DNA sequence: TCGGATGTATATATCTGACACGTGCCTGGAGACTAGGGAGTAATCCCCTTGGCGGTTAAAACGCGGGGGACAGCGCGTACGTGCGTTTAAGCGGTGCTAGAGCTGTCTACGACCAATTGAGCGGCCTCGGCACCGGGATTCTCGAT
DNA sequence: ATCGAGAATCCCGGTGCCGAGGCCGCTCAATTGGTCGTAGACAGCTCTAGCACCGCTTAAACGCACGTACGCGCTGTCCCCCGCGTTTTAACCGCCAAGGGGATTACTCCCTAGTCTCCAGGCACGTGTCAGATATATACATCCGAT
């Protein structure tokens, strides 16, 4: 890129590559840091944020509902088979929790 | 300021929905009075841990910031209030 | 007063960039803006014991990588790397 | 109603479909397209821009990405096209 | 002729009302007051914040639910709908929480 | 492997479709390297200008997008030194299902409506933002002394 | 008349002993043998030595210890001697892994 | 090539990991279910090993790097270095 | 203490202080390190190593050997109750199983 | 060549086993046992204190830092044990 | 099978507070230059790790008789679900106080940082005794006959 | 309840061994002493919200009555792991070989921290506009007793 531009349009993302590396030098995380890391961790948040709210949109539009909610957001960590395991231990605020029912607990067929 | 009297504040219906979101449908009677011991625990744990910190920070005003970092020290993290 | 400091505005960009037209709510917002801290502090982290493992001195887009090998999924983090090295291919170029 | 060759072309390398894979947009494109799209490319959905890869990576293990219906039809009925194609 | 529920139907209808909503189950003033209680047993004279019992209890409501499923697990393993005291030992044994 | 067939469908379609007002096709031999010939829009500063592009199609194409270079100098806010453009398609947008048509339909109408927003050359975009008369005038002289 | 000792106490007697001892359970080399399975599936060419072998086998020792202690425990709850398979997978989820 | 011998963890050795548990009688089936647990677990900590040793070049996986994926895994050992 | 020797000599401990303060310096822990903070450190893990050194050499005294082995560590950590939640996570090599047979395990006549 | 350097605290603590049982000998590997004890206690306890000065945005992890850290990391009796011993150290230094 | 009673879902006004958008600005981000020290790379050497027999052999594998036990079924009294009339306080609004969180100018002493150096600390050698291994003897449950 | 033969287990005496501990030499990390930029205590001022009350309304909890589903205690069954004896087999120790890459050192080079100067991106703030909660008013799936 020989784009002599702002470094997140230079690299082609959104989220600010020279905040992250802000934040990489004042961390306190080591003495030198390498001017490509803050490229990849911000793809990498980038794709996960975007992933995260492409699912809670579908989770909205089953509910036909034009905002984002926490119990958006936590039908769509639950819904999925791995974000659960990447947030499984973690808790989310006003989310409520997945609808489920064990099947032993289901009424009598009569 | 004298207050007293805890645990037996929280309501036996308030365990019942707690329950009901768990998604059990038959309660027995001593459940109820373990569950108050439950809260002991977890809430004297985690206070504990929020003033320890507030101590630390010169300050006596226990935030939601540092009750949020007891919950993700603990690895019982917390969303929505900071951090 | 203060300057906060806030992820808001590149959530709500990223967002309108896929969903051109669902909205977000403040709680929302701020459950996107703890959850990307949650991961940066992750990843940040196990990158800088991985720097520190081979008592070397800075984190390069390698450690980046790995660490995020270690953390997520399996092809989670296949598409978090291919995502990587696509910008860091274009950054570099 | 066994479309021709022409629609049995992808609409990326103009090749015919091996391997199809179907988009929930009922969007088909040829396999090795598809590999060297989701990795090496936008994510995207290469005709109408959609990010389609929750499903990839729903579909990733039950190896459902691959399209077997259609691919079954066109081996019935091409499989000629399909053996020239094999070796690229 | 009263419309006597069978035990369980309205049982089951409550649980799906309360499942599919997020709304605090645990009453405000009580469970702040018994914050303050214990918060006062360990430090005289301390003040909080709404944000931060908030907080508490929405972590309290995500344990209990979270215990409350793991009981759901180990009684109906015993062939049993009834939760004993036993259940609750047994799943927090488990996970070892109580060392 | 199959870019070579690709390239031979993009030459068979400008065959059939030669785009309005341009047109483009290989510069020799190599398939590659190739050449476009463009006329400027009527609704823009260049009134009848003829402009000159060398694009190189790189190896995974059409995944990766081809880099385009203008060959005759251009005073644009879009274009810079050396003749690239500052276009989404170009590098970020790039889909493999958009064609030479396509794109060229998206830089005629990027020149027709210059956007100093995102510029290469800083000075003229800024000139351009100020006053876009005083910059109708010298692009069109520009293009005057060059492409005739 | 052939000496049968009665069930049970024997199996008593193998556990006291093996609570006694401290060595290892597990033959090192067919576990370094499905090591480099796994290594051969995961790299080629992948080398090894004795003391990470012995690290992955008395952690894998461990592990299966601790997991045989809840399924036991489970076991128990569920007014039976003997360990189920659901016991296995219950132990499991409640632990917090697979859920 | 080696394949499918998982049955080096056999029937007498599982029996005597379960015993040091505190069993008395097993159910002869759960042999299967140990052997797939046993597994899971070895593939994710040899994952963490593997790329531990991707990391640094390194042609071989040292003690050292299983043990801080130990570490990272939340079964933090002792007994050979850290 | 005034003194002009090794830090562990004037602060009466036994842990080294001048290494424990490098390595704060280079654990990549904070940009200046206070000079009381390797010393309160060092008698930290000093007191919990002297408590957990005792406590197995009295096991190993109960099992009459004299050297120390890590099966009698790991019955240092496990016999006590606090101990162990402190180290509840961690897994002692060589450690085996603290000898415990469930009430209800135990068969009947 | 000379082989690199290496370190363990395996001298400390062999003077405060002395010191505290003076006819009790250690093994190697629970000599190793020891090492890497110490060596993940003093790792978590400046991990706590980092995270803490940051927590506060303080630059500086004073004896304040760690003296929460450990009162923290430490259930009840352990932890005022050490925190009394860790005040007695201080306070004989700065003596 | 069955028809009301119940809750649930659907259609529409409206009004409300929250979300999106425009502005001021100002501090964090960006571009240029320098130095150097940390990292990449070439050379080597040697520790050990793979590999291989080969003998021994404890332990895995299999058969089999059998007895403890998971599982299937019955009843029965009980605690628990369900509904209702009642009481209680939880929640909402509104006021007032001030104590403490938070921001600001600042002075100072705690500590970053570098030359000298030396002795504590570490690598290697040597020595004996705590303990492993073995054989034998005495002590502790144990299970069948009462 | 009992005792006796039989294995199972702790214990004593002996012998050997290898590694735990003490001693020596040497190198480099800790210590001394000095300087100097700067985080941080610190007194002081602002202003935000948390406590406490206070009145009120009404939704939720309580105590009780009542019918009953089932938890569980018990009984009966056949079936499926256990113990033990007998057979095979790969584990296990011991040995030796090759080389390979782990580890170490020396050389070089270019990436990045650090400083300086410059600028616009994002946040605080205010304000317009509508998504949907709320409220009311309809129609239908379903429960259970009744057939
Ligand atoms: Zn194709
Ligand atoms: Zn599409």
């Amino acid at each position: 890129s020989a784009s002599a531009k702002t470094r997140s349009s230079r690299a082609g993302l959104q989220f600010p590559v020279g905040r992250v590396h802000r934040l990489l030098r004042k961390g306190n995380y080591s003495e030198r840091v390498g001017a490509g890391a803050p490229v990849y961790l911000a793809a990498v948040l980038e794709y996960l944020t975007a992933e995260i709210l492409e699912l809670a949109g579908n989770a909205a539009r089953d509910n036909k509902k034009t905002r984002i909610i926490p119990r958006h957001l936590q039908l769509a960590i639950r819904n999925d088979e791995e974000l659960n395991k990447l947030l499984g231990r973690v808790t989310i605020a006003q989310g409520g929790v997945l609808p489920n029912i064990q099947a032993v607990l289901l009424p009598k067929k009569t | 300021k004298v207050l007293r009297d805890n645990i037996q504040g929280i309501t036996k219906p308030a365990i019942r929905r707690l329950a009901r979101r768990g998604g059990v449908k038959r309660i027995s009677g001593l459940i109820y009075e373990e569950t108050r011991g439950v809260l002991k625990v977890f809430l004297e744990n985690v206070i504990r841990d929020a003033v320890t910190y507030t101590e630390h920070a010169k300050r006596k005003t226990v935030t939601a910031m540092d009750v949020v970092y007891a919950l993700k020290r603990q690895g019982r993290t917390l969303y929505g209030f900071g951090g | 007063r203060s300057r906060k400091e806030s992820y808001s505005i590149y959530v709500y960009k990223v967002l309108k960039q896929v969903h051109p037209d669902t909205g977000i709510s403040s709680k929302a917002m701020g459950i996107m803006n703890s959850f990307v801290n949650d991961i940066f502090e992750r990843i940040a982290g196990e990158a800088s014991r991985l720097a520190h493992y081979n008592k070397r001195s800075t984190i390069t887009s390698r450690e980046i990588q790995t660490a995020v090998r270690l953390l997520l999924p399996g092809e989670l983090a296949k598409h978090a790397v291919s995502e990587g090295t696509k910008a860091v291919t274009k950054y570099t170029s | 109603a066994i479309p021709s060759l022409s629609e049995c072309q992808c609409g990326i390398c103009m090749e015919i479909l091996v391997e199809p894979v179907t988009l929930p947009c009922n969007h088909t494109l040829c396999k090795p397209c598809f590999q060297s799209t989701v990795e090496k490319a936008s994510l995207c959905c290469p005709f109408c821009r959609r990010r389609v890869s929750s499903w990839t990576r729903y579909h990733t293990r039950r190896n459902s990405l691959v399209n077997v219906e259609l691919w079954t039809i066109i081996q019935k009925h091409y499989p000629r096209e399909c053996k020239l194609r094999a070796s690229g | 002729k009263p419309h006597r529920y069978r035990p369980g139907t309205v049982a089951l209808r409550e649980i799906r009302r309360y499942q599919k909503s997020t709304e605090l189950l645990i009453r405000k003033l009580p469970f702040q007051r018994l914050v303050r209680e214990i918060a006062q047993d360990f430090k005289t004279d301390l003040r909080f914040q709404s944000s931060a019992v908030m907080a508490l209890q929405e972590a309290c409501e995500a344990y209990l639910v979270g215990l409350f499923e793991d009981t759901n697990l180990c009684a109906i393993h015993a062939k049993r709908v009834t939760i004993m005291p036993k259940d609750i030992q047994l799943a927090r044994r488990i996970r070892g929480e109580r060392a | 492997g199959s870019a070579l067939k690709r390239i031979n469908k993009e030459l068979s379609d400008l065959a059939r479709d030669p785009p309005a007002q341009c047109s483009a096709g290989p510069v020799g031999d190599d398939m590659f390297h190739w050449q476009a010939t463009i006329m400027g829009p009527n609704d823009s500063p260049y009134q009848g200008g003829v402009f000159f592009l060398t694009i190189h199609f790189p190896t995974d194409y059409p995944f990766k997008p081809p880099k385009v270079a203008f060959t005759t100098r251009i005073y644009h806010p879009n274009i810079n030194s050396n003749g690239s453009i500052c276009l989404d398609i170009l590098r970020s947008q790039w889909s493999p299902a958009l064609t030479i048509s396509k794109v060229l339909l998206s830089i005629c109408s990027l020149l027709c409506d210059p956007n100093p927003d995102d510029p290469l050359v800083p000075e003229i975009a800024r000139i351009y933002k100020t006053d876009r008369d005083k910059y109708n005038r010298i692009s069109r002289e520009w293009t005057q002394k060059y492409a005739m």
